[PDB]
């Protein structure tokens, strides 16, 4: 929190109006309080995602979003050139208020568990049409391209008569009269050439698709008759649309799918041209401002416009078929999104381990609100959050979506559910079996057995578990209210199965797999990575060396690895104002501390990154590079001007090894280790780096009281990857002196047991709160805007880990 | 050096005077951001008479500056606060203290 | 169906004929369900219908079903077991005694008409007799 | 710093309108946006 000066400063109180302005070009974020400027801005922040307005709060408030237009009347005029936010709402969806990444919601029968939500990216708004410019039309295609283009104009004019349009000198929707409707030659030739070229583009894009079209029968062109057009269909100018008619023409299913792609490419190409001109999207059309509702990539475009465009392309495809030219649909080109990992994406909800059952006959239910990918079943207490349910041996689950049973792999079983279907899960530990029922009917394997799994080893017990894929919803009923169970009576009651939570006094606590990367100690049994604590000889300081166990072998895992040291170094509260043997007075007085990293020969310095990370680093990025690092500048100044200060905040302070690799050595594998030393001055707040003794140009400045963890981000390329060297330079203290108070004045390097290497882990278990804040969101009115309210207090006892500031 | 910064406005007219009991809620934090004391946790306003030298000097000046109904942040330097000795067990030696003090009433 | 299954269990010849018939006809019992005792239609039909019969009795009747199965192990005739249960009335399970019976009785009462059912002791005793006999013979069959 | 610390804290939640804006080369979206929030009621200390 950084104080900001504004007239009549005070914590947000009733009747306060806060105006937020975002300029993506600078980029900058600015605020106004009751119309008065707030003397401070955010700038230079990252732009790698989509931005949305947000308000965060605790219990005891009522606020109102004002988004302009009919969704809230602004109390103060927006600054020049700033669009009201209500315009930003996408064509498909209507404006409303949402929570952010909720893993559950309420519902009439109970709480619904929710899987991850698929969210757009800033790139999704960039139209990416396939380029047909390189393509040259076939000679035969040249003959049809022209006449087809004229017929397409005739089709559009004919559609316009249905639109009710009449020829107009100036086109007005209110006027009902259009100048754009004219005989191809009557139409301005630069406008007509645009129609002709566009029809040519459609043949060219068919070529891009790769469909092969050679004109087949001349008689086919003779067979088609242009539909006769009435004077009423004719314009006030009297130009009459003369589209050819082809009732006989029919479209193959592969051809119909082709018509969708062509329309998409056509919408995508039209959007690119408009953007090049300078147009932009807007929910409300503004021609003078070059703002259009249509100007959004095809996929985002609304379904009605999709079908209109598809109808135009379908008619044009049918006209091409009607001439007689045969177009062969191109073979389907494989493409897999592979955007995410299955296990890290799907969220797993399980009961708390203390509820594990080691005996008896137990029952519970899971209703699939959506038909999508979910898994439901029984899991062992030591289940892992990273792994997909059932891929390992710790979970026995059922994935109805495809109709499979999962344990140590997938096997067909049962039938898929539909929306609203209830899966009843039973476990019998007396007989060591697991059973699944769908809507009260036992699910049977192809072999005909009524047990999904048999010969279950009780081991440490079992817990209810469910996994939800992105955009999925499921209602889990552990059966505390036995009357609430739907099919328990139909199946499971007489057989002697007991609802999992039958005699519990409070609802069963649950844990979900939270996909927030966190640093954890490197496991001693990790198959790929090993860390060896090396003692410090006379010539060498203490070290922590990382090696790749499985390098050079099939099944080896190679991916970005983020490592830090378990303890931080904390900068002083107040910053200072403005032989080869260390001198005693200097070494005792110095506030500078040093640690180095040795990249072994054969490991790519271009793949190594070295530096520091603040406690709040949670990025697990396989494509990491220094450009991804979060950063933002907070600038404070006086209202008249004269910026007082500008502070750069980031969570990662590192230098790339490519900077130190010499240009000649680049592209060649060196045989010499690369040593990068990191120096921090706790009193000054200054951070510097050296490479092989030489000083790097990179330097950083941090605010007082900051905590920094030594960190290395590396993509392994050799059996020996990197080594943390905890030593000292002349007249510079070792890291242990900063880390531990008892050693504050001891200059001998050392690595106590507490100091260890931790690796970033994508997912971890987290406990779902038993109660949730009750937030009411509505639309107060067209003038009032949208209303958010939360009145009931809610508190928890928080346990704080001081070193990790978590 | 005690520095006072308004968080919420007060009347601006009523100021504590010597011998007059001040009633407050306060939440105390060390400079680095750890909370050590809070009257709201106890759920009972803290009462003290100005001039009795019973609260610490930073409080004396800060509350003297504040006005009835005002909420403010007081940043109190070490030598105004307990100082070198500190408060054993609670406050470390040479610690600046940040207080969120609201002056409910004067009596 | 229960009486037919009891006849199956009692008569060794009937099992001989069902096995011979299934083998000779080569008919697949699994096809009907979707050679072996489980595949045997005689047993499969009773297994399918058994929940219907158990639905007849009440949770308190379970205590008596246990003793009825014990008598059937003792080989007492059907009427003999009926009279044993007749004289052993107070052995009915007690709702207050165990928590599980509490929620089982909750369900039993919630379903309509079951409270009206079992009002007369004679129907109770006959119902427990029938279910107990069926369960006992199921036990003998499932046993090697 | 050595012992785990405990305290009571308020639960906090966030709310957004489904409005998304970004910048990408060739993007169709507009650059500058504006919105407002009016505070009707606030309880400075509903809890500790
Ligand atoms: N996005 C588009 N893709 C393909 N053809 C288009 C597109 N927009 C318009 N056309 C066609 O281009 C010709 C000229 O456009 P139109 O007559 O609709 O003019 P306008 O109403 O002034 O502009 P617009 O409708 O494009 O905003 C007409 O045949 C129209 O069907």
């Amino acid at each position: 929190a950084r104080p900001v000066t504004s007239p009549g400063q005070h914590l947000l109180a009733p009747e306060d109006v806060v105006s937020c302005c975002l300029d993506l070009s600078v980029p900058s974020i600015s605020f106004r309080i009751n119309g008065c400027p707030v003397q401070g801005v955010f700038e230079s922040f990252n732009l790698d995602g989509l931005f949305f307005p947000v308000v965060s709060f605790s219990a005891g408030i009522k606020v109102r979003f004002l988004l302009g237009g009919r969704h809230g009347e602004f109390k103060f005029l927006p600054p020049p050139g700033y669009a009201p936010c209500h315009e930003a709402v996408l064509p498909r969806e209507r404006l409303h208020l949402q929570p952010i990444k909720e893993y559950r919601r309420e519902g009439p029968r109970g709480p619904h568990l929710v899987g991850p939500s698929r969210c757009l990216s800033h790139l999704d708004f960039v139209p990416c049409p396939v380029d047909t410019i390189q393509i040259v039309l076939p000679p035969h295609l040249e003959r049809i391209r022209e006449k087809l283009a004229e017929n397409i104009h005739e089709l559009w004019a004919l559609t316009r008569i249905e639109q009710g349009w009449t020829y107009g000198p100036v086109r007005d929707d209110n006027k009902r009269l259009h100048p754009c409707l004219v005989n191809f030659h009557s139409l301005p030739e630069p406008e007509r050439n645009y129609n002709l070229q566009m029809s040519g583009e459609t043949l060219k894009t068919l070529l891009a698709l790769g469909c092969h079209v050679g004109m087949a029968d001349e008689k086919a062109e003779d067979n088609l008759k242009k539909t006769k057009l009435p004077k009423t269909y004719m314009m006030s100018n009297g130009y009459k649309p003369a589209p050819l008619d082809l009732s006989h023409v029919r479209l193959t299913p592969a051809q119909t799918t082709l018509v969708d792609r062509l329309a998409e490419n056509g919408h995508n190409v039209w959007a690119r041209d408009r953007v090049a001109q300078g147009w932009s999207y807007s929910a409300v059309q503004d021609i003078p401002a070059r703002r259009n509702p249509r100007l959004v990539p095809y996929r985002l475009l609304d379904e009605a416009t999709k079908r209109s465009n598809r109808d135009s392309l379908c008619q044009a495809v049918r006209t091409l078929l009607g001439y007689g030219y045969n177009i062969e649909p191109p073979d389907q080109e494989p493409s897999q999104v592979d955007s995410q990992s299955r296990g890290d994406r799907a969220r797993i909800f399980r009961a708390e381990k203390s509820y594990a059952v080691q005996s008896g006959r137990w029952y519970f239910e899971f209703e699939a609100v959506t038909t999508g990918e979910m898994r439901v079943g029984w899991a062992r207490p030591e289940l892992r959050p990273d792994v997909e349910l059932g891929a390992d041996d710790l979970a026995y689950v059922f994935n109805g979506h495809r109709g499979q049973r999962w344990h140590l792999g997938s096997e067909p079983f049962g039938r898929p559910w539909q929306s609203g279907d209830v899966v009843g899960c039973m476990i019998d530990l007396t007989e060591n079996t697991i059973i699944f029922t769908l809507n009260g009917e036992v699910l049977m394997s192809d072999s005909g057995s009524e047990t999904a799994f048999r010969d279950i080893e009780i081991g440490d017990g079992f817990l209810p578990v469910c996994s939800l894929g992105p955009g999925q919803v499921g209602h889990l009923n552990l059966g505390q209210d036995v009357s609430s169970l739907r099919f328990f009576a139909i199946c499971g009651l007489q057989e002697g199965f007991e609802p999992f939570a039958i005699n519990m006094q409070r609802p069963v606590t649950t844990w979900f797999s939270k996909s927030l990367p966190q640093f954890e100690p490197v496991p001693l049994e990790h198959p790929h990575y090993e860390v060896a604590r090396m003692d410090g000889t006379v010539d060498t300081p203490p070290c922590l060396r990382l090696t790749h166990r499985t390098w050079g072998s099939q099944n080896s895992l190679v991916e970005m690895l983020f490592l830090r040291l378990s303890l931080p170094v904390q900068f002083h509260q107040h910053f200072r104002c403005t032989d080869n043997r260390d001198d005693p007075e200097i070494i005792l007085n110095t506030t500078t501390y040093y640690y180095s990293v040795r990249v072994f020969a054969g490991q790519e310095p271009s793949c190594v990154w070295v530096g520091w990370v603040t406690p709040d680093y949670h990025q697990h990025d396989m494509s990491f590079d220094l450009s991804k690092v979060r950063a933002v500048t907070v600038t404070m100044g006086d209202e008249q001007g004269n910026v007082h200060s500008s502070l750069k905040c980031s969570n990662c302070y590192m230098v790339w090894g490519g900077d130190f690799v010499s240009p000649g050595q680049q592209g060649r594998i060196s045989h010499t280790d690369l040593v990068i030393g990191c120096l921090v001055d706790l009193a000054t707040g200054l951070m510097t780096f050296t490479a092989n003794g030489k000083e790097s140009n990179t330097f950083f400045q941090v605010e007082p009281n900051t905590k920094l963890f030594p960190a290395v981000f590396v993509l392994p390329t050799h059996q020996n990857v990197v080594q943390f060297e905890l030593g000292k330079q002349k007249n510079i203290m070792p890291l242990s002196a900063a880390m531990f108070l008892s050693e504050r004045k001891n200059p001998a390097p050392q690595c106590p047991p507490r100091l260890e290497v931790q690796m970033l882990m994508p997912v971890s278990w987290s406990r779902m709160p038993n109660h949730f804040l009750q937030v009411d969101t509505r639309r107060a009115g067209e003038r009032l805007g949208w209303a958010v309210q939360c009145q009931e207090p809610l508190m928890m006892m928080a346990l704080h880990i001081p070193e990790e500031n978590r | 050096g005690v520095q006072v910064e308004t968080i919420s406005p007060g009347d601006g007219r009523t100021f504590p005077k010597r011998g007059q009991t001040c009633v407050v809620h306060y939440t105390g934090m060390l400079e680095d951001g750890k909370k050590f004391d809070s009257s709201r946790d106890r759920n009972k306003p803290f009462k003290f008479t100005l001039g009795k030298q019973e609260v610490i000097r930073g409080w004396e000046e800060g509350v003297a500056q504040m006005s009835v109904g005002q909420r403010a942040k007081l940043i109190i330097s070490s030598d105004y606060a307990y100082g070198a000795t500190g408060h054993p067990g609670i406050i470390p030696p040479h610690a600046t203290l940040v207080f969120d003090v609201e002056l409910l009433k004067l009596e | 169906v229960g009486e037919i299954f009891i006849y199956w269990s009692k008569s060794h010849n009937f099992k001989r004929e069902e096995q011979n018939f299934v083998v000779q006809n080569e008919i697949n019992n699994m096809s009907f369900l979707t050679y072996s005792v489980q595949t045997s239609l005689i047993v499969a039909t009773l297994k399918k219908m058994l929940p219907i019969g158990l639905n007849m009795c009440a949770p308190t009747d379970q205590d008596l079903i246990v003793l009825a199965k014990a008598r059937y192990a003792l080989k007492d005739t059907d009427e003999e077991v009926r009279e044993f249960l007749q004289n052993n009335l107070n052995l009915q399970g007690k709702v207050e005694g165990s928590p599980s019976l509490r929620w089982q009785m909750a369900l039993y009462r919630g379903v309509p008409g079951r409270e009206e059912d079992a009002d007369d002791p004679e129907k109770i005793v006959r119902r427990v007799q029938e279910v107990s006999a069926v369960l006992y013979h199921l036990d003998q069959t499932e046993h090697p | 710093e050595l012992l785990l610390q405990t305290n009571l804290i308020n639960y906090v939640t966030s709310i957004r309108p489904n409005i998304f804006v970004g910048r990408a080369e060739g993007s169709t979206q507009y650059g500058k946006w504006y919105f407002e929030v009016m505070v009707d009621e606030v309880a400075p200390f509903l809890t500790a």
